[PDB]
């Protein structure tokens, strides 16, 4: 906290959440592509995107 | 799609049970900008 916390807020730091399967074990994601919800194809931020 | 909305102070409270929950319908609204999810995975709302 002493050494990783901003007051502005540290938004240098990220986590993924969406993607298509879980990741096996010692696996490193580094894309940044946008997820899609169902099957409606995905270009930007928005429904199911 | 409720036609009126309740103020923030007095939020409505709604109790759902003993149903299935669809959330293909919640996925399918298109004016729906934020959405967080915490403690569990958006995707496997149909599952769990
Ligand atoms: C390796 O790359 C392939 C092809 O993109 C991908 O399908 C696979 O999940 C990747 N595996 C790991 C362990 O990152
Ligand atoms: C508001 O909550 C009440 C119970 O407190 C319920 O009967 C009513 O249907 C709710 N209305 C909406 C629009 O959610």
């Amino acid at each position: 906290n002493k050494l990783d916390s901003k007051h502005s807020g540290n938004y240098d730091y990220w986590y993924r959440s969406l993607r298509k399967s879980k990741l096996k074990p010692f696996e490193r994601d580094i894309s940044t592509e946008i997820y899609q919800a169902g099957n409606k194809p995905c270009k930007g931020k928005g429904p199911n995107c | 799609n409720a036609t009126t909305f309740a103020s923030v102070y007095a939020w409505n409270r709604t109790r759902i049970s003993n149903c299935v929950a669809d959330y293909s319908v919640l996925y399918n609204f298109a004016p729906f900008f934020a959405f967080k999810c915490y403690g569990v995975s958006p995707t496997k709302l149909n599952d769990l």
